[PDB]
């Protein structure tokens, strides 16, 4: 009832399975990463145009949207670097050099103050990816590391991180269970606690920012309140094929599987709804409090392989649902709010 | 695009500050008191240059004194109303408490431009106790913090406070 859907397009010009699935900030825009390290940046509205098209030599993990300059793209790789990417000049702006022994940059965020991102920085893998890392605050102009926070009790890989609205406050997910809040200028944790037996693959403030989301490997999907360090305020447990781990076979024998590393978890605007995977395509559900179980409000279907990323892009109270799948198609849903 | 800002509302008990708040929101007042008992928010839709701006804004109790409160609420922040009461000399010589508190507690990194509004409310009443050139003073040696002397009860003034700190906010 609450949405109309008008159509689902798809975005095939990967051949390999999605890693990550962005929408930048004006909306008008998709930055999408396969595990063959292809990048595209390309449009839908008013065309399904591919407006650039790269090969990264090195594997690239991470990608995020600049805030005040829409347009840049971050990549981050797995030999320790940081890429700024011009989306509408299709150039690199730069390569930032951000740690040698800590290759696998895991998760990047922007700052909304467009000076800084926070980007996370782990050794190799090899329960896997409980290894150690860094979690550092890299001020882009001018070029040198503000601060590295302090990963208490071990430095441990960090998952995924947020941002809040104004920047001030960073919620980061990690390999060990334990959901970290960060002040942007204390290296000191301003707040942390166990969230999930397992990794934390997802991490978000609320639309109105009292309280957190984070989806884990354990199947969970809890809402903390960060005025009371991390305080259940509700727990769910999603269907398996919301959190993986993501499996292709085949009649060959070949399997591929992927353990979430990209979004697990988008939202509506105004966070009424939650866009989530699933074997078949995007499961949304509204958020109101039942509390025992979450009510699927719309199933989005059109996907012949595991969705293993999701994001939901709003504006004209017309969303834009994006769901990623392993055999490297990319479905676009678009929906009325009502 | 929605934009949010969360708005504390600071100053000692009885100074007015819930009052504020509903007269703003709500546009009602209630001549009975109730003291405010921890941190509480309601939140309104206000609109800047066209541009729509989700304004949460924050009652905090006075008597406690800014005190233990989460850096979620403190770091979370966009801009401060301090309030005094016109008609108590007191409430106004707590303001450089108050201001002090929101700085380290809120710690912003250039707070000399932080948004601020001074609210001296109550101005409906007569018999004022704080002169007007004093608060004005004030306000200004804190490098010109823009200064307001308001009604909840007549709903004087109320809007240019929020409205200002909206503005400055957004820049
Ligand atoms: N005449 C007049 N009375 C006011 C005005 N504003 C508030 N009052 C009265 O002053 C009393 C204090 O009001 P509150 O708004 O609850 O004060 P508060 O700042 O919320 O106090 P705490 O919650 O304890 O920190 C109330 O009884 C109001 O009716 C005003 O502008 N004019
Ligand atoms: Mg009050």
């Amino acid at each position: 009832q609450p949405f109309i859907v008008l159509g689902q397009e798809e975005y095939g010009e990967h051949h390999s399975s999605i890693m990550h699935c962005r929408v930048d900030c004006s909306g008008r825009r998709v930055a999408s990463l396969d595990v063959d390290g292809v990048i595209k940046v390309w449009s839908f509205n008013p065309i399904m145009q591919t407006k650039a098209s790269s090969i990264s030599k090195s594997p690239l993990l991470s990608l995020e949207w600049a805030t005040k300059r829409d347009r840049l793209l971050l990549l981050g790789s797995g030999v320790g670097t940081v890429r700024l990417y011009d989306t509408e000049a299709k150039k690199n702006l730069c390569e930032i050099n951000i740690n040698d022994n800590m290759p696998r940059i895991l998760s990047l965020a922007c700052s909304p103050n467009g000076a800084s991102f926070v980007c996370s920085a782990a050794a190799p893998s090899l329960g896997m990816n409980q290894v150690p890392g860094r979690l550092l605050l890299w001020d882009t102009k001018t070029m040198k590391q503000q601060l590295q926070f302090s990963l208490d009790p071990e430095p441990i890989a960090i998952n995924c991180t947020a941002f809040n609205h104004n920047g001030n406050l960073l919620v980061t997910g990690a390999a060990d269970g334990v959901i970290r809040l960060f002040d942007m200028q204390q290296h000191e944790c301003a707040m942390s606690w166990r969230a999930h037996y397992g990794e934390v693959y997802s991490v978000e403030f609320s639309y109105d920012e009292n309280t957190v989301y984070s989806i884990g490997e354990d199947g969970k999907f809890i809402q903390w309140n960060i005025h009371k360090s991390g305080l259940k305020v509700s727990e769910y447990s999603l269907p398996s094929d919301a959190t993986g781990p993501f499996v292709l076979s085949g009649y060959s024998g070949y399997k591929q599987v992927q353990v979430p590393r990209g979004r697990l978890f988008a939202f509506d605007s105004e966070g009424n709804y939650m866009l989530t995977c699933s074997a078949t395509g995007g499961v949304i559900y509204k958020l109101g409090g039942d509390e025992k179980v979450l009510e699927s409000c719309l199933s989005l279907g059109g996907h012949r392989a595991p969705v293993v990323t999701v994001d939901w892009s709003t504006a004209m109270d017309c969303g834009t649902c994006l769901t990623a799948s392993m055999d490297g198609k990319i479905k676009l849903t678009t929906l009325l709010a009502h | 695009k929605k934009v949010l800002l969360k708005v504390i509302i600071l100053g000692d008990s009885g100074v007015g500050k819930t009052s504020l708040m509903n007269q703003y929101v709500n546009k009602k007042f209630s001549n009975q008191y109730k003291a405010t008992i921890g941190a509480d928010f309601l939140t309104k839709e206000v609109m800047v240059d066209d541009r729509l701006v989700t304004m949460q804004i924050w009652d905090t109790a006075g008597l406690e004194r800014f005190q233990s409160l989460g850096v979620a609420f403190y770091r979370g922040a966009d801009c401060c109303v301090l309030v005094f009461d016109v008609t108590a000399p007191n409430t106004f010589k707590t303001l450089d408490s108050w201001r002090d508190e929101f700085l380290i507690q809120a710690s912003p990194r250039d707070p000399e431009n932080f948004p601020f509004v001074v609210l001296g409310n109550k101005i409906d009443l007569e018999n004022r106790q704080v002169a007007t050139k004093r608060a004005q003073a004030w306000c200004y040696s804190k490098n010109n913090i823009p200064y307001f002397e308001t009604s909840a009860k007549e709903a004087i003034n109320v809007e240019q406070a929020f409205q200002t700190i909206a503005r400055n906010a957004l820049k």
